[PDB]
């Protein structure tokens, strides 16, 4: 998928050090210099390391780089919350004649406490039904860590058709939000006694239910 | 003082063209190799192309060969990317980037030589899709059913991003949660916004969600009332 293999994620606690590998072949890392770039949410990447192990002006002591043949490693010591980010290795590939980047490693700094999701479920509005559409809206906020699974049910049977669900996104208060939408015809909305939205987070589930009547 | 300012992004249908610019300041533009790099929403960095300090040497990724043309105008400190025959999979944020080392190092005897990037632009967004500009339908999500009530607006079936939502013309901010949009199979977006308010205010306060979709000149202030 990518030519360089990075772990998709790693984590450690504030104050610890962590390591991030980047594996390649002779036609890239074997014979060319590797750089590492840090990308914080919604910003351009920024050079951390060049020439395998050099830090540019202004990048502090805490970051370091090693080369062991066709692999490379990024070291970050004295972890701070502000180091939460995606880290990419890059280099030139002689065979492809291209700059090549690893897939990215998402760095998580631990300590932030678990938070269960608040789930809010709205039925189709009168106005929407009048226009012969029907949408159930399930809103999921204030959860951490930032991953949930959503399942819909109608009268006890799963519902896979018409379900569109967003990926989780980070709220400004450092917890995560998401939403899921179920589209129906007015007929199939009225034809069932109940619909239910089930949100699973770290193995636990929160359910809300709506009914026509 | 050393920066790169991109422009020319946009929203288009498949088969159309677009031209990106990267205005350079702070350094001798003409002495550096330049690149374009792209990032699809939520995915990794993908290198697109490079051009040498003087324009004579160029490379790009196979998936854009014949379609995208990297060029530069040294007399005006600008890097260009001409994007023709766009496809949905070209949708991404596009960055220009400058080589760390100048032509003293990157201009070999045989080859253009790459040693890393140093300076990146802010990025410009290119969205490629079959969908046509369409304003949202806005539906009230009414409260019902402790001494708190949740009410909302469904902002349904619009294209393209963005839409802004506020409540009571910005006066109501506590308890407001506006959720990032979902992208449907139809190519249209939907989003919702919710506000939790005291149940006891429902008969003495009116709640209006203000929805603005500039690309379709759609501005709607939708009243959300207790259902009956």
């Amino acid at each position: 998928q990518s030519v360089l293999t990075q772990p998709p994620s790693v984590s450690a606690a504030p104050g610890q050090k962590v390591t991030i590998s980047c594996s390649g072949s002779s036609s890239n890392i074997g014979n060319n210099y590797v750089s590492w770039y840090q990308q914080l949410p919604g910003t351009a990447p920024k050079l951390l390391i060049y020439d395998n192990n050099k830090r540019p002006s202004g990048i502090p002591d805490r970051f370091s780089g090693s080369k062991s043949g066709t692999s490379t490693t990024l070291g970050i010591t004295g972890l701070q919350t502000g180091d939460e980010a995606d880290y990419y290795c890059g280099t030139w590939d002689s065979r492809l004649s291209a700059v090549v980047f690893g897939g990215g490693t998402k760095l998580t700094v631990l300590g932030q406490p678990k938070a269960n999701p608040t789930v809010t479920l709205f039925p189709p509005s009168s106005e929407e039904l009048q226009a012969n559409k029907a949408t159930l809206v399930c809103l999921i906020s204030d959860f951490y860590p930032g991953a949930v699974t959503v399942a819909w049910k109608a009268d006890g049977s799963p519902v896979k058709a018409g379900v569109e669900t967003t990926k989780p996104s980070k709220q400004s208060n450092n917890k995560y939000a998401a939403s899921s939408y179920l589209s129906l015809t007015p007929e199939q909305w009225k034809s069932h006694r109940s619909y239910s939205c089930q949100v699973t987070h770290e193995g636990s589930t929160v359910e809300k239910t709506v009914a026509p009547t | 003082q050393v920066q790169l300012v991109e422009s020319g992004g946009g929203v288009v249908q498949p088969g159309r063209s677009l031209r990106l610019s990267c205005a350079a300041s702070g350094f001798t533009f003409s002495s550096f190799g330049m690149h374009w790099v792209r990032q699809a929403p939520g995915k990794g960095l993908e290198w697109v192309a490079v051009i040498s300090f003087d324009g004579s040497i160029k490379y790009s990724v196979d998936s854009v060969k014949g379609r995208f043309t990297i060029s530069r105008d040294n007399s005006k400190n600008t890097l260009f990317l001409q994007m023709n025959s766009l496809r949905a999979e070209d949708t991404a944020v596009y960055y220009c980037a400058r080589d760390r080392l100048n032509y003293y190092d990157s201009s070999g005897y045989y080859h253009y030589k790459y040693y890393g990037m140093a300076v990146w632009g802010q990025g410009t967004t290119v969205t490629v899709s079959s969908a046509s500009t369409k304003g949202p339908s806005v539906f009230p999500l009414a409260p019902s059913s402790g001494g708190t009530a949740a009410l909302g607006c469904l902002v349904k079936d619009y294209f393209p991003e963005p839409v802004t939502v506020s409540w009571n013309s910005g006066a109501l901010t506590s308890g407001v949660h506006t959720f990032p949009a979902v992208l449907q199979s139809s190519g249209l977006y939907s989003l919702s916004s919710v506000v939790t308010v005291p149940s006891s205010s429902l008969g003495t306060q009116t709640y209006i969600c203000n929805v603005n979709h500039k690309p379709s000149n759609t501005k709607v202030d939708k009243k959300v009332e207790p259902k009956s």
